[PDB]
C-alpha cells in the first residue's frame, strides 16, 4: 500500500508538471493543440512545429 | 526550474542585443556629424550672391 501511494503521488506530480508548462498562454506539450506555427519569411510562410503531448 | 525557464523566456523576448546597438550608435554619431557639416554647407549657399550686386 505504501508503494502504491508513492506511485500515485508520482503520477499526480507528472500530471501537474505537464499541465503547468505553458508560455504566454500557449503550450506545446500540454496536448491542448495539435501544432503551433511560427513566421518563417516575409510573405507569411510558417515554421510548423507539431505537438508532443506529455 | 519553471520560474527560471519563464524568466529566461521573457528575457529572450525583451532584451536588446547590445553589440548591435554599439555599432548602430557609432554609425549614427558619424551620420549626425556629417549632417551638421552638410547643414553648414547649406547655410553658406546664399552668401555668394552679394558678389553679383
Amino acid at each position: 500500500n505504501a508503494l502504491k501511494s508513492d506511485f500515485d503521488s508520482l503520477r499526480d506530480q507528472i500530471t501537474k508538471a505537464a499541465s503547468n508548462a505553458k508560455f504566454n498562454g500557449v503550450s506545446i506539450a500540454d496536448g491542448t493543440t495539435t501544432k503551433l506555427s511560427f513566421l518563417a519569411n516575409s510573405d507569411g510562410s510558417a515554421f510548423t512545429v507539431t505537438a508532443k503531448t506529455l | 526550474k519553471l520560474q527560471d525557464s519563464l524568466d529566461a523566456g521573457v528575457g529572450n523576448l525583451v532584451d536588446a542585443d547590445l553589440a548591435k546597438e554599439s555599432a548602430k550608435l557609432q554609425s549614427l554619431q558619424t551620420k549626425q556629424q556629417l549632417g551638421v557639416q552638410a547643414l553648414s554647407i547649406a547655410n553658406q549657399s546664399s552668401s555668394s550672391i552679394l558678389s553679383l550686386f
